[PDB]
């Protein structure tokens, strides 16, 4: 998946795969926790070991695309409303300006 | 706990700490972060910024940019992409503020020529030349005279005339001048390098050393550029005396600032160990000499490159005797009436360089009066540190320390040896004295790998780290201080917009002098402390 | 990363399987809530069972947004989709 | 484009990339016997074009990196002797489904 | 000492039958507490003087065969003793 | 949560009132139709904007804006004359800038009269 | 008033990791743990004032509250301290970290020791966009290295050496670090070394005991050497040493201990008192808490009295107690504990990184190996009679297996009722919660009745486990994607779980000793999920082979083999009864003309076992197939359909009509693609 | 009194939808604002109009639907210097707490520009002038100027009123004020 | 707590989870390791995210930022057991909804 045959056993499972949770969820869970802080990795939320564990809605699978329903409704009603407050008291301050 | 010290606002911030604030208590605003983000992490793009700061973007970037140029609070360097077109990175001003961080002891600086016009009207005249000089910070007579009135004899409504010149006071800003001087020395190592007329491709020493020669010979008229322009000194118009060139505008002269207050602590130490007549003679003696030494310029060129163990020395005896001889000519030999307040007979009383002893000057041409020069001002700064920590902490801590000079890396028992009163009271002052820097600490296996207690404990000076720590001190008021100056405007910030502008309640009243002379407190109380970090920032 | 014209659409038509999932569950808990159904429902009872029955009706009033990676979005309403 | 003949000195390594305009292209002769392209194993690879590139981003929608990737100095990309951020289109041709394609970058 | 929010029942009933284990007044039917909450698995011339006398104490005591716990009374009354400097003057046997 | 425009259009009351009295007559339409909490507003809002005006009309706020255009109010009285200080005296020019020196006479005159065709 | 009141529903974007400055920890902790550890006895059992445990900073068991957030164990989720610590100490968590954060600097005016152009020039290669993680470090690394072949820094004109982390990993005393003036290249002329002859010169001539004896030494940096060490660090490098710098936390300096955090109390949970008045410690609390002493040590020591020789025992003993404290590493190499020691080895000291670590350790096992509520565990036995896709699970278990339940409209008429049963009968509920959420009602009290006659709609009861429910099922050891399988729940008498047995070959249950772990869910989505994705049927065939893993076994084969087999017939009568056994009524069906004829009449087992594919009309089941079962005898290659062969032969059928051969597994035995089930799905 | 162009997301529960849409999204939208103060804009009077209905988006863990829109709601911000209707209230001397009826109490004028010749006299006089005393629940016309929000919700752990989040100060700097028979 | 006796809750190994991502139920997990597992919501601050309690914040007092949010009660315990020892996992937070 990057440059070569990696990966798999923790030491080459630094390669791409960037979240230092499940980096510590397999193997050397603690220099990995530290040198992680150390180096400050702005990391993320992503996979499913990383949603799990901070227990938010699964990325991929049943939660791969958001639900939504329809409001339904015509933009007819959508249109303001007024007597024009503004309007007919806007040419006082016109004048001499 | 409760906020009262405020570690936060201090502990853990070292160095652009003051300048974050310093901008700030000029500016804050929108200027504030650039210089704070800049100093943090150094070497940054305009394009660069807003990815950070979230900086009004591209406004209050070029608003305030160009606002540190007209000051000169930047460090300032553009060239062409590695592809085309160009780029502009950026650094900052020296210490910058450093500038305004004296202001009122630059308007010291005056105190110098304070003579040949006492008290007079000429005073708030300099005066008012130089701090309008130092709010912008470049500024011309055409363009100061030209806001002056032009119904004031030109050659005294602005007075300082001739006197523009002398030895501070201004030198228009040039390239190089503002320019990062790191870089710019590696500016100046092309034309050498990039110089070379396929001549032999063997032992780059010759193609070194030559283009070092080249680069240092280069650099020389580089910096002395700067140093003395005649089309400023000289000019002289039809029926009139010489004047400046009125044409560019100049800027601050930060030398002999450096040289005027180093000068004042000389005056003050040397001042010390000898008596008010032979001290006085040192003080004058030094007005004239303090014109031509750099005494914190020589720097430069050794910032910037790696030395080498022995180059270094090939820096060192540069230093040797450079202000020795050729300054030399501008330097002690004979001269005459200074001021008096003594009277009568003034040469053997001139001779009163010879009480001259120790630990300094008293060098001269066997037979003619002179101090050491080149040489004296290094081995003096060695020397500068001395009384520093006694009611610091405690006045034991000296005569170890001084002592702990003396021999190096001994221990306790050839302490307690040489030293004196108890065990009780050595461990204190050493232990409260190793609470920071100072001694460091020495120890050597005892049969064993490594353990706890077996070995001995040893002792050494280690300046490097000591005159390398007073900055913490920097960390002290400097830092902090600046804050309960700003964090008592928002206490009157309501009455101080009233108050300004009204020249009511007793109060008010009261709370004049508490917050006023309170400020007298803080201010003086920081050039105080100011007077004492005149020295291990630099030098 | 807004709304793509319902003129074109990538996608594949049928259930994503996952459709069945949320659009069923969501549907259910919805009833759970006391939402009104939109079928005849028969003697039984419980969310999911009726909420089943709504789907063989193909009544659900929603549509499932779908993600692409690049952020542009998608729409497609359970009526639009085919089983 | 030169080759070495039996040893590499890392002199030669220290500045081997002198002109940034031009480049070079390194080998052993031992190295190069038979071209690993026509092996057998490696099927065949195609550069493409840098219009050609933004083209396939086009396609996919897809930012740069988040690619699969070829280490720089990958023999069969020196074969090719790619440069950075080059892309190639690589035809595997598999009894499983049948011949096809994929993409790499090389990193 | 706790008091239900409704029916204000001064007393608790812990239900252990189903294994929910909880715990609920018979004035209500309104729980107080869910899963209760559960666990599983120096040097000072007294301080000393106690570690020695604990020796010597337990030691010479069941000497005797006199039960443990028993010994643990002197114990405190040791400790008492020592309170009053009756400890002090004489021998420890 | 978040807003757009703070300062977005002044509005008084004209219709308003009678605008909570439509929703108002669209929602229970308070005790009246005796013969969610949210009456509390509407005695409140009913309370005073019904009082003033009698110590009603539509088409006045038209007539509101015929003659009124003419003078200096800006909006800030020539909004605020609508209820406010009926037009009398020194109630006018209380208020907006020059409604006396600069124009005086028929300015502040007219306003008595012309508020006495609503007010 | 009434301020107006907004929330929004948030979700976690990534985690900054980053140290806390030294404020920002006492920002946080309440009180200074200080004092020493004692647990104050008097009047009381560890009333804590203050110290280790303070009941302001958290509460162990339940009888008090926090101070500062009462509402005790429920409520309150700790509360961070803060440990004054006398001198700087060092920190192991960042040790083989902080010997690189040291790497690249000199030890003379600390200064990033590589510069210039390349010092930019990494920097431009670190800010460009398409950097990443992997070019993250190893970058870091290209650059860190870069500075140790630099003899000499720039503007501070010193040489320096490498550091190696002085003695081995015995960590006893090997947390001290050590660099030197280094490469002599014969004898040279260096400043460093020529004034180091220079100085022991004196102190050789005053104690020539020792000096070459023991020498060699070269010089360590320490702790309290390195925090200034590190605050000359000038801004400026930062991310170029590999830390990120914008004034949040607090460049290279924290990452050697200054004020140690105290761990919140729930974190420190104080075991049961467990009679007595001796109450079980927890560990971590007494190793601080001896952390404490140590330090109040050596700061009322090094104050006034002790020496210098006394004085760092002490403080390395500290920093190998810190140390100790956060992990294991160094244990005890005859170091030997402090303040309540033993000293019979008591092996495991440890309590910290372990507890995050392996096994049981949280962060896999007890987090996302969480032990979870709502299941039950029985053993198996087989139950044919009950369809596939669903378990027996018994009523005595549903007694207590509850499900959540939000009563609407429709329910009502069911769980109005439903109350009226208790938790003592099956069809029944316990646990009632009203619309009103004030806490709940279980079934304990009394009423019921007038109580069922409020039942708001918006109300909530948790009913039983009842006729065809949503559940799901497990076996121990997960062996692949089957491990858990959804089922319609009927409920049955005895005590066990009861499973169809063709749905074994998953779980490879031998029944026998074997434990399922049942599980129902609670929230309703996932219920719709698990049931009408994770089900059986939907399941039916596993992934990898694309293969119906689910079928007969055992007898239901040999069973089908007697009644598929050719020898057999059946009359009017026993076929009659069988198609009854077959579906054990509920179905109309047909009967095909009989197989034989005017010698009386029959029907052979081919054609029954059709019908079992297609008994009636309207069964849309219309299948043809054919294939080798095994035990297959090839004809005379003559015959070209293998269909007519010695044994039997092809199994093939058309039109759901049974043409030849029986089946024995093999179609009807997984095994295989070509199948009688997997051809129907 | 005036108009303002905001923007929020509400939560529709399920059993709405039977009713309006947007009827329904009113309904909760009054019940988040209708009496209740929005902080540095100045009290919600109630929803003007509506706008930009959206197709809404649930969340997995609710499956009751989430609508964010915005829209122009009438809030109370009328201006500076103004002289309204209003009386007396719990009061003591310097200065008055002037309000009209059911609205709010937060309208506090202090006394600077108030007429400097005044005398107070603890019993049903705030101050009487060289022209008198006013009186409470009556209309009386007065003078406002500034404004200022505050949060104040330092909820404490140990802490378990001064809520003048929306307040109103003026004077009496003419005639006719305080009183409106000294006018008219 | 642990096995069967005392009394029950069984094991959702990770070996013996992961086998419902091949199935990909995006709640199965919520419900199961969240929901009925540690029923927990943290309150923390946008603005430098840490855990506070009711309406702190805490370090940085306000007792404004706070966003009131559920979260396996493990996951907190990891954090402060972390934030014990020196380290910052900071939770930065966001919107679910308005995209
Ligand atoms: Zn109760
Ligand atoms: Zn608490
Ligand atoms: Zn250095
Ligand atoms: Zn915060």
């Amino acid at each position: 998946y990057k440059g070569e045959v990696l990966g798999i056993t923790r030491f080459g499972l630094s390669k791409m795969r960037d979240s230092v949770l499940q980096l510590a969820s397999f193997e050397k869970t603690t220099d990995h926790l530290f040198d992680a802080a150390f180096y400050m990795k702005k990391d993320a939320v992503e996979g499913v070991s990383e949603c799990i564990i901070l227990g938010q809605t699964m990325s991929i699978g049943t939660g791969s695309f958001k639900v939504v329903k329809g409001t339904n409704i015509s933009e007819k009603d959508l249109v303001p409303k007024r007597c024009l407050f503004e309007s007919l008291s806007n040419e006082a301050a016109l004048k001499a300006n | 706990v409760m906020t009262i010290s405020s570690l936060e606002q201090r502990t853990l911030n070292p160095d652009l700490f003051l300048y974050k604030e310093l901008v700030k208590a000029h500016l804050g605003e929108r200027a504030a972060s650039v210089i704070g983000m800049l100093v943090a992490l150094g070497r940054l793009s305009v394009r660069e910024l807003v990815e950070k700061i979230d900086g009004m973007d591209v406004d209050s970037v070029k608003t305030t940019l160009v606002s540190l140029t007209q000051l000169r609070c930047v460090k300032y360097l553009q060239e062409t992409a590695i592809s085309g077109k160009k780029t502009t990175y950026y650094y900052y001003n020296e210490e910058g503020i450093h500038i305004l961080l004296y202001s009122g002891l630059i308007i010291d600086e005056i105190i110098t020529q304070m003579r040949v016009n006492d008290e007079e009207e000429h005073k708030q005249l300099v005066a008012e030349i130089v701090q309008n000089v130092i709010s912008l910070g470049s500024l011309t007579v055409e363009d100061y005279l030209s806001s002056v009135t032009s119904d004031s004899m030109k050659y005294t409504i602005s007075s300082l005339f001739v006197q523009l010149c002398e030895m501070g006071y201004l030198i228009q800003i040039s390239k190089l001048h503002y320019t990062p001087i790191e870089d710019l020395w590696q500016f100046l190592y092309e034309k050498h390098y990039k110089n070379i007329p396929r001549n032999s491709p063997l032992s780059d020493l010759k193609k070194r050393s030559q283009a070092k020669m080249n680069a240092k010979t280069d650099f020389a008229k580089i910096i002395n550029k700067p140093n003395e322009l005649s089309q400023i000194l000289t000019v002289d118009p039809k029926t009139s005396l010489r004047i400046v060139k009125p044409t560019v505008s100049l800027t601050i002269n930060l030398d002999r600032f450096m040289k005027g207050r180093r000068s004042k602590q000389l005056i003050n130490l040397a001042k010390t160990r000898v008596g008010s007549v032979t001290a006085q003679v040192y003080k004058i003696a030094l007005r004239l000499t303090e014109q031509k030494s750099p005494k914190i310029r020589d720097p430069l060129t050794q910032t910037g490159l790696l030395q080498d163990l022995e180059e270094a020395k090939s820096f060192q005896d540069e230093a040797e005797l450079v202000e020795e001889k050729t300054p030399g000519l501008t330097f002690n030999a004979i001269d005459l009436a200074r001021h008096l307040p003594s009277a009568s007979l003034i040469n053997s009383h001139l001779k009163i360089l010879a009480s001259s002893n120790f630990p300094f000057l008293n060098e001269t041409k066997p037979g003619v009066y002179y101090v050491p020069y080149s040489k004296l001002m290094p081995v003096l700064k060695s020397s500068v540190y001395e009384y520093v920590i006694a009611s610091t902490l405690g006045p034991s801590a000296m005569r170890l320390s001084r002592c702990i000079r003396d021999n190096k890396l001994v221990s306790e028992k050839i302490i307690n040896s040489t030293a004196l009163m108890k065990e009780k009271d050595i461990r204190s002052t050493l232990a409260s004295l190793i609470r920071y820097n100072s001694v460091e600490i020495q120890e050597v296996p005892r049969t064993a790998d490594r353990s706890a207690s077996r070995a001995v404990f040893l002792f050494r000076c280690k300046e490097t780290h000591s005159y390398n720590f007073m900055r913490q001190n920097l960390e002290w008021n400097m830092a902090n201080l600046l804050f309960k100056k700003e964090k008592l405007k928002q206490e009157n910030s309501t009455l101080l917009k009233k108050a300004n502008r009204d020249d009511l309640l007793p109060s008010e009243l009261n709370q004049l002098k508490m917050v006023n002379e309170r400020e007298l407190n803080v201010f003086a109380r920081l050039s105080r402390l100011l007077s004492l970090w005149e020295v291990f920032q630099m030098a | 990363e807004k709304a793509i014209p319902k003129d074109q659409r990538a996608t594949t038509p049928y259930m994503t399987k996952y459709e069945r999932a949320r659009i069923l569950g969501t549907r259910a808990l919805q009833i759970s809530m006391n939402a009104p159904v939109f079928v005849d429902l028969e003697g039984e009872t419980d969310p999911l069972r009726i909420a089943m029955k709504e789907l063989a009706e193909k009544k659900i009033p929603l549509v499932i947004r779908r993600y692409l990676p690049d952020g542009s979005f998608e729409d497609w309403s359970v009526e639009e989709l085919i089983v | 484009i030169f080759v070495y003949q039996n040893n590499i000195t890392p002199s030669a390594m220290k500045l081997v990339p002198s002109i940034p305009p031009a480049t070079i292209e390194t080998f052993n002769e031992a190295a190069l016997v038979v071209n690993i392209t026509h092996h057998e194993l490696v099927p065949k690879h195609i550069r493409l074009s840098s219009d050609e590139k933004r083209e396939l981003l086009k396609r996919y929608r897809l930012k740069e990196s988040q690619l699969p990737r070829i280490q720089r100095a990958d023999p069969v990309a020196l074969y090719l002797g790619l440069k950075r951020g080059e892309v190639v289109k690589i035809i595997r041709k598999s009894e499983t489904s049948g011949r096809y394609a994929s993409y790499r970058i090389c990193m | 000492m706790p008091v239900c929010k409704n029916c204000h029942g001064t007393e608790f009933e812990r239900d252990l039958s189903n294994a929910n284990n909880d715990l609920v007044c018979k004035a209500c039917g309104v729980v107080s507490e869910d899963n209760p909450i559960v666990s599983e698995v120096a040097l000072e011339s007294r301080e000393a003087t106690l570690n020695n006398a604990r020796r010597k104490l337990r030691a010479v005591s069941y000497a005797l065969h006199i039960p443990e716990y028993i010994t643990d009374a002197a114990f405190q009354w040791y400790k008492l003793a020592l309170a009053n400097n009756f400890v002090q003057g004489r021998r420890s046997q | 949560m978040k807003v757009l425009e703070e300062r977005n259009a002044f509005l008084s009351d004209y219709e308003v009132l009678k605008f909570l009295t439509d929703l108002e007559k669209k929602h229970l339409w308070d005790q009246k139709s005796l013969a969610p909490e949210l009456q509390g507003i509407t005695r409140n809002v009913v309370n005073y904007l019904s009082i003033n005006k009698n110590f009603m009309s539509d088409e006045s706020f038209a007539e509101l804006m015929t003659k009124l255009n003419s003078f200096k109010l800006f909006k800030a009285e020539k909004l605020q004359i609508v209820n406010q200080l009926p037009a009398n005296m020194v109630h006018l020019y209380s208020i907006v800038e020059e409604c006396d020196a600069r124009f005086d006479e028929k300015t502040i005159e007219e306003m008595l009269e012309i508020i006495s065709g609503y007010a | 008033k009434e301020v107006v009141v907004s929330e929004t529903p948030k979700r976690i974007k990534g985690l900054e990791f980053s140290a806390l400055s030294a404020a920002d920890i006492v920002a946080q902790s309440e009180v200074e743990v200080s004092t020493r550890d004692l647990f104050d006895l008097e009047k009381d059992r560890a009333p804590k004032a203050n110290g280790a445990l303070d009941p302001k900073m958290g509460v162990s068991s339940s009888s008090l509250e926090c101070a500062t957030c009462h509402g005790n164990l429920a409520s309150c989720h700790g509360h961070f301290g803060h440990l004054k610590l006398a001198l700087p100490v060092f920190h192991i968590g960042y040790f083989k970290a902080t010997i690189q954060i040291l790497q690249g600097i000199c030890k003379n005016c600390s200064a990033i020791l590589l510069s210039e152009t390349d010092k930019r020039q990494f920097l431009h290669e670190l800010r460009r966009p398409g950097v990443d993680n992997l070019r993250r470090m190893g970058i870091l690394k290209k650059i860190l290295d870069q500075c140790k072949k630099q003899r000499r820094c720039l503007h501070c004109g010193a040489l320096n050496g490498v550091v190696k982390k002085a003695a081995a990993g015995a960590g006893s005393a090997a947390l001290k670090i050590i660099h030197d003036t280094f490469r002599w290249v014969g004898k040279k002329s260096a400043p460093e070394k020529d004034i180091w002859v220079g100085e022991w010169k004196e102190v050789l001539a005053h104690n020539p005991e020792l000096e070459r004896y023991v020498k060699r030494c070269m010089d360590d940096l320490n702790p309290l050497k390195t925090l200034n060490l590190f605050k000359q660090i000038k801004s400026a490098d930062c991310e170029l040493l590999g830390i990120d710098a914008t004034v949040p936390s607090g460049r290279p300096e924290t990452y050697i201990w200054r004020y140690l955090p105290a761990p919140p109390v729930c974190i420190r949970p104080s075991v049961m008192m467990q009679d007595s008045p001796a109450s079980n410690e927890d560990d971590l609390t007494v190793k601080l808490t001896e952390i404490v002493w140590t330090s109040s040590l050596i700061k009322a020591g090094l104050d006034k009295g002790i020496s210098i020789n006394n004085m760092m025992e002490h403080w390395d003993y500290l920093q190998l107690t810190v140390a100790m404290y956060i992990n294991s590493d160094s244990v005890n190499p005859a170091m030997l504990p402090g303040s309540s020691n033993g000293g019979g080895k008591v092996k495991p000291i440890r309590g910290f990184c372990q507890r995050l670590k392996g096994k049981q350790g949280r962060f896999r096992g007890n987090l996302s190996g969480k032990r979870v509520d709502f299941s039950g565990r029985t053993v198996i036995s087989p139950d044919p009679n009950l369809s596939i896709d669903e378990v027996a699970v018994p009523d005595r278990v549903a007694k207590v297996l509850t499900y959540p339940e939000k009563v609407t409209r429709y329910n009502r008429h069911k769980l109005q009722e439903l109350i009226v049963n208790g938790p003592n009968v099956h069809p029944g509920a316990n646990y009632l919660l009203k619309r009103n959420e004030d806490a709940r009602r279980n079934l304990r009290y009394g009423d019921r009745m007038k109580l069922a006659k409020n039942l708001q709609i918006g109300d909530v009861v948790e009913r039983h486990l009842e006729d065809g429910d949503v559940v799901l099922f497990n076996r121990q050891p997960s062996l692949h994607r089957l491990s858990i399988l959804s089922h319609y729940a009927k409920i049955r008498p005895w005590r066990t779980f009861r499973l169809n047995e063709c749905v074994c070959t998953p779980y490879n249950a031998d029944f026998d000793g074997d434990e399922m772990n049942l599980h129902v869910p609670q929230t309703e989505e996932a219920r719709a999920e698990a049931i009408n994705l994770m089900g059986v049927k939907n399941n039916l065939l596993t992934p990898k082979s694309g293969e119906p893993i689910i079928a007969a076994t055992q007898d239901f084969i040999t069973g089908s083999y007697l009644i598929s087999h050719k020898d057999s017939f059946y009359d009017r009568a026993t076929l009659t009864q069988l198609l009854s056994m077959m579906s054990d009524g509920i179905e109309h069906f047909d009967i095909p003309p009989p197989a034989i004829m005017k010698p009386y009449y029959l029907w052979t087992g081919k054609q029954v076992f059709s019908l079992l594919i297609k008994p009636n009309h309207n069964s849309p089941v219309v299948i043809n197939l054919d294939a080798k079962n095994k035990v297959f005898v090839p004809p005379k290659s003559k015959s070209l359909p293998n269909e007519m062969s010695q044994n039997d032969g092809f199994v093939i059928i058309r039109g759901s009509q049974i043409l030849s051969g029986v089946m024995d597994k093999s179609v009807l035995g997984d095994g295989k693609k070509h199948s009688v089930f997997y051809t129907i799905l | 009194f005036i108009l303002s162009k905001i923007a929020d997301l509400v939560r529709i529960p399920p059993d709405q939808f039977h009713r309006d849409t947007i009827s329904a999204i009113t309904h909760q939208l009054n019940n988040k604002f209708a009496n209740k103060i929005i902080p540095n804009v100045g009290l919600c009077i109630t929803i003007y109009d509506l706008l930009t209905v959206e197709e809404g988006q649930l969340k997995p863990g609710d499956g009751s639907s989430y609508i964010n829109v915005t829209f122009r709601a009438v809030v109370f911000k009328p201006f500076l210097g103004e002289i309204v209707t209003g009386w007396i209230s719990k009061c003591t001397a310097e200065g008055i707490k002037v309000s009209l009826l059911g609205i709010f109490d937060d309208i506090f004028i202090p006394q600077n520009m108030l007429f400097e010749g005044c005398y107070y006299t603890p019993e049903e006089s705030a101050w009487i002038w060289p022209k008198l005393y006013f009186d409470v629940n009556e209309k009386i016309r007065f003078r406002i100027e500034r404004e200022v929000f505050v949060d104040v919700k330092p909820k404490s752990p140990k802490e378990r009123e001064k809520p003048p989040a929306y307040a109103l100060l003026g004077s009496c700097q003419t005639d006719g004020m305080g009183l409106v028979s000294w006018w008219e | 707590t642990e096995g069967r006796s005392r009394d029950g809750g069984l094991r959702l190994g990770e070996m013996e989870r992961d086998c419902v991502i091949a199935y990909g139920a995006s709640q199965l997990l919520l419900e199961r390791l969240m929901i009925s597992s540690d029923a927990f919501e943290v309150d923390v601050c946008d603005k430098c995210g840490l855990m506070g309690y009711s309406g702190w914040c805490t370090t940085c007092k306000s007792a404004e930022n706070i966003i009131k949010m559920t979260i396996p009660y493990a996951a907190k315990l990891l954090f402060q057991e972390l934030l014990s020892m020196n380290i910052a996992p900071r939770l930065r937070l966001e919107d679910i909804f308005q995209q």
